[PDB]
């Protein structure tokens, strides 16, 4: 975005810089280990309240 | 008629009950 002004004139050179830098990492683990003991011909249970 | 079939879920047993000809048909299936 450049402009020109024919009515004024700046003194010297100015640079006015600005820097920004960012880095990031993440790591989520979630583990489950379930046992159930049961029988061969096991049926469901109907309680359900 | 047709042969009687009895299925047991606990033991996974199939029981066929009928005339000897109707029972040999299920036995080959």
């Amino acid at each position: 975005a450049a402009t020109f002004n024919p009515t004024q004139s700046f003194l010297g050179f100015n640079i006015f810089p600005t820097l920004t830098a960012l880095e990031t990492q993440g790591l989520t683990r979630r583990v489950y280990d379930g046992n159930v003991t049961m029988q061969s011909g096991q049926r469901s249970l109907s309680a359900t309240g | 008629q047709q042969a009687t079939l009895i299925a047991d879920k606990r033991t996974n047993s199939l029981i066929v009950r009928g005339t000897p000809e109707q029972v040999a048909q299920v036995a080959e299936l």
